[PDB]
């Protein structure tokens, strides 16, 4: 990711510090997820498959972040080849996928519309579409 | 100061997402024209496609104010709507006319060099005619203008019917105001509008 060329000049820290923030949101996530399902808490078996995966997931938007448009998919698939665990083919740059919060499986960001007549193109109203719906998990972190 | 702050570049919604993204604005734009409800995804395409072309013919090399963005489109897309609004009822003809309007106030009013200008307009109709060919060819037939001084709504207006009347209302200004006794050309019309 450092050899990687970036809009704003590589530092060691500011890649981690974002990777280790969605890294930390990946964990929360399941520490909240349990204050819901009281009777259904997480799982040591799913659980380890969505720790496991996020890992993944926020390497290429904290240390890829910064990255061009083109840039981004290249490093996320680097991340894939490596990633020893369940990961989808370089087919599909992993950038495109995401990580169900319940399954914990690489489910393409791709699955997740209708505007008013009198507000069509306007401030508020935001079309949802990928980059949209990926970039939102991302700032949430 | 970059070592607390995350970075999360930021580019233009690919091709294919601005189809989807202002594509949709249209479809649902095109509800006020149920008769042109069958051309609501051509729209789309014809004004994707020449944002598209120009943001590349004109980069900010050749100029600096030559940037583009998603954000003309909106300008577009809310330009369609409020010219719509006003109308009791519109027609494919008088879409593509009043399209092809709010693409020149947007992507040629900043243009300087003749030589660009000039393209963009021929480049209007290629994109207009290529989505468009059930068009009457002559609604994109130029001087395009429109004003409200004269017509009930936002009505089409010619050089004549426009420069015979501002030149009268004009008239009032010179007493009122400034003696400034100004030559209403060509030019002048595209800029008082």
């Amino acid at each position: 990711a450092g050899q990687r060329p970036h809009i704003m000049d590589f530092t060691r820290l500011r890649v981690l510090n974002s990777f280790f923030s969605l890294m930390n949101r990946s964990i929360v996530n399941v520490i909240e997820y349990n204050q819901l399902h009281s009777d259904f808490p997480m799982s040591p078996e799913n659980q380890s498959n969505y720790i496991t995966n996020r890992l993944l997931y926020s390497l290429m938007w904290g240390l890829g972040g910064s990255m061009g448009l083109v840039e981004r998919e290249n490093f996320s698939k680097f991340i894939q080849t490596i990633a020893i665990t369940p990961v989808p083919a370089n087919t599909i740059p992993l950038l495109d996928y995401s990580v169900s919060i319940d399954d914990a499986n690489w489910s393409l960001w791709k699955n997740k519309v209708e505007v008013e007549t009198h507000k069509v193109a306007s401030p508020d109203v935001v079309i949802p579409t990928v980059d949209t719906t990926r970039h939102v998990d991302v700032l949430h972190a | 100061f970059l070592r607390h702050a995350p970075i999360l570049l930021v580019d233009f919604p690919s091709t294919s997402s601005l189809t989807q993204i202002y594509g949709t604005f249209n479809r649902a734009l095109m509800k006020l024209l149920p008769n042109l409800r069958s051309f609501a995804d051509n729209l789309t395409d014809a004004m994707v496609e020449f944002y598209s072309e120009s943001q590349k013919r004109f980069t900010p090399d050749i100029q600096a104010h030559y940037i583009y963005s998603p954000r003309e489109l909106s300008r577009w897309d809310r330009a369609l709507l409020e010219a719509i609004q006003t109308m009791d009822g519109c027609t494919l003809e008088g879409l593509v006319r009043l399209w092809a309007h709010e693409a020149l106030r947007l992507f040629q009013d900043r243009l300087v060099e003749t030589e660009e200008k000039e393209w963009t307009d021929k480049k209007i109709d290629e994109v207009a005619l290529k989505h468009f060919p059930s068009v009457n060819l002559d609604a994109l037939k130029r001087p395009i203008l429109y004003s409200n001084w004269l017509t009930k709504d936002y009505q089409p207006v010619n050089r004549s019917d426009l420069r015979e009347y501002v030149k009268a209302r004009l008239k009032v200004f010179y007493e009122e105001e400034l003696d400034v006794p100004l030559v209403l050309f060509n030019e002048v019309l595209d800029h008082i509008l």
